[PDB]
């Protein structure tokens, strides 16, 4: 994983992270700009327009056990693979959700970071952050590979 | 393929990037290096350092292709061609390169334009990108 | 995008395939169906069990939008509008499922046409498959 | 990996592959159908038409080598990430090669086998050799995930 000048600066990034609006925001992001996705939540009500999706109820509370998840897997960094394992299988025997959905929805939480930091989301910042998403993109796919 | 919407969307973003395209181009590649440094393969001659006027110049280039590419969303293939000569034919340029880079714009448009940069503003600038990579690593002519 | 060769390679690929298109389509979903099983999800409600009618019938309809397809080929996104809506409004399928259906396709011809499945021919045609794929997991009327 | 079943019908298939021949066809419709392939071997000389491509010697030999590779993979089926580790790190560490470029060239390789061998190469063992191919693909790319 990190450094430990890294995942110091990380953490400190991640305690400034509002996880509810942070979260709504990337799960409702994902399904309007990678509209597929939408099938697998298909049971949470109306997801035909970009205001239906990022209004939607159900949407915002999984976004928020999304970001709680990721919030876990930021204080198990050097055991992503452990950490995750369990929603690994999850997603694939369950879900079956494609593993190229998970970089997806980490690079738009990436997007959704800097929108709502702008400049403290410097480039040093964000590309620690690209090393974790991954991270957890790869831990979460580790069930097909 | 963009709809009526993507392309009145693209160009509505493009219009609040008015006259920061340079910097958000010199930016986005910044972003690419740093993020994903494997894509530094391609620039040998460049100087990478941090701030580095190269890079800058380099990136208003960039920007200026896709303010040419916002007035001809209709016909990328003619107006990106000789790019694609260059992306495709000369340095064959491998696809995974252009997400990297496309991906690095996205975060530098949400950051420097919160309030424009709405869910399906991004959406539609994603399909844009997208459609431009697939141009640019095509060999069509 | 496709060059002028890639149209002729299709269209002449296309043409030695013949009436054997439906057969093909069906042997395409097989070997999909086979090889990745996670897409039979999207057919919940078919048979699909070994030459089952269903998936047959269900290839001749794949086959014939591919010889529509390859009569339209400077126009996609018109000639395929109705498969677009079901494909990207409607069932929402995964883009890295075409990818799936468009190498059992090229696996199908590879070994029904071995001579006339050139390393040109291949790259022409997954092009196309790739072109076709764009337009129906893109929304945009 | 494969049943004791699978892997007798795919050993006894990969007998009839004349190994030389399928890797240099392989190899080549690797640089023909995704031409940004053909950076990662500038070296071997004219890449700029199909035939070329195909009839290049260099292109010929380290197809070759690639399937001695491959065969040997076919012998360490249920050991494919160490069998690959100092291939793995080469192409990553020293090559630079992304991995989503081990699927397609795994893909080319069983279109290559189903040209080859045609109603031989059965819908049956096709689904098998898509295994070992993903197989080998993700024991390459385990230097990044
Ligand atoms: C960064 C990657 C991801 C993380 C950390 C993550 C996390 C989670 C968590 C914590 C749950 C709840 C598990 C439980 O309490 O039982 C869940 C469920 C779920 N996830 Fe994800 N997820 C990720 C990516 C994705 C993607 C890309 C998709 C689909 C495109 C997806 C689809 C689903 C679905 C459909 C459920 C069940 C929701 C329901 O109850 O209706 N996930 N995920
Ligand atoms: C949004 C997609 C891209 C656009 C619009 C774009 C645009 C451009 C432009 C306008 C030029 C300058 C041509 C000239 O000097 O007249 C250029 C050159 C170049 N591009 Fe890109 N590019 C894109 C993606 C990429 C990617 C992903 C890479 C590789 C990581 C790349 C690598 C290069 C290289 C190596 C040069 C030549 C630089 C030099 O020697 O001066 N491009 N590009
Ligand atoms: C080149 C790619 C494809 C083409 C040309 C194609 C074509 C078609 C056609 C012509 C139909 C029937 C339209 C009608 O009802 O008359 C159809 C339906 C359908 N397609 Fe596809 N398709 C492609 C890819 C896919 C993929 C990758 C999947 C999912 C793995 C998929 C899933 C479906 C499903 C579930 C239906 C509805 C079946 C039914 O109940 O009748 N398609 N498609
Ligand atoms: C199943 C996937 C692959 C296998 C089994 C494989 C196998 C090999 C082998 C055995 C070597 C010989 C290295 C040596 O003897 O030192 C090699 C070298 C190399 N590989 Fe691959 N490879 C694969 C995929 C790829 C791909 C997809 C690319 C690029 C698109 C690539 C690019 C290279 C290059 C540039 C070399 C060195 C060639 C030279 O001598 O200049 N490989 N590989």
């Amino acid at each position: 994983m990190l450094t430990a000048e890294e995942k110091a600066a990380v953490t400190a990034f991640w305690g400034k992270v509002k996880v509810d609006e942070v979260g709504g925001e990337a799960l409702g992001r994902l399904l309007v700009v990678y509209p597929w996705t939408q099938r697998f939540f298909e049971s949470f009500g109306d997801l035909s327009t970009a205001d239906a999706v990022m209004n939607n109820p159900k949407v915002k509370a999984h976004g928020k056990k999304v970001l709680d998840s990721f919030s876990n897997g930021m204080k198990h960094l050097d055991d992503l693979k452990g950490t995750f394992a369990a929603l690994s299988e999850l997603h694939c025997d369950k879900l079956h959700v494609d593993p190229e959905n998970f970089k997806l929805l980490g690079n738009v939480l990436v997007v959704v970071l800097a929108r709502n930091f702008g400049k403290e989301f410097t480039p040093v910042l964000q590309a620690d952050f690209q090393k974790v998403v991954a991270g957890v993109a790869n831990a979460l796919a580790h069930r097909y590979h | 393929v963009l709809s009526a919407a993507d392309k009145g969307n693209v160009k509505a973003a493009w219009g609040k990037v008015g006259g920061h395209a340079a910097e958000y181009g010199a930016e986005a590649l910044e972003r690419m290096f740093l993020s994903f440094p494997t894509t530094k393969t391609y620039f040998p001659h460049f100087d990478l350092s941090h701030g580095s006027a190269q890079v800058k110049g380099h990136g208003a280039k960039v920007a200026a292709a896709l303010t040419k590419a916002v007035e001809h969303l209709d016909d990328l293939p003619g107006a990106l061609s000789e790019l694609s000569d260059l992306h495709a034919h000369k340095l064959r340029v491998d696809p995974v390169n252009f997400k990297l880079l496309s991906h690095s714009l996205l975060v530098t448009l949400a950051s420097h334009l919160p309030s424009d940069f709405t869910p399906a503003v991004h959406a539609s600038l994603d399909k844009f990108l997208a459609n431009v990579s697939t141009v640019l690593t095509s060999k069509y002519r």
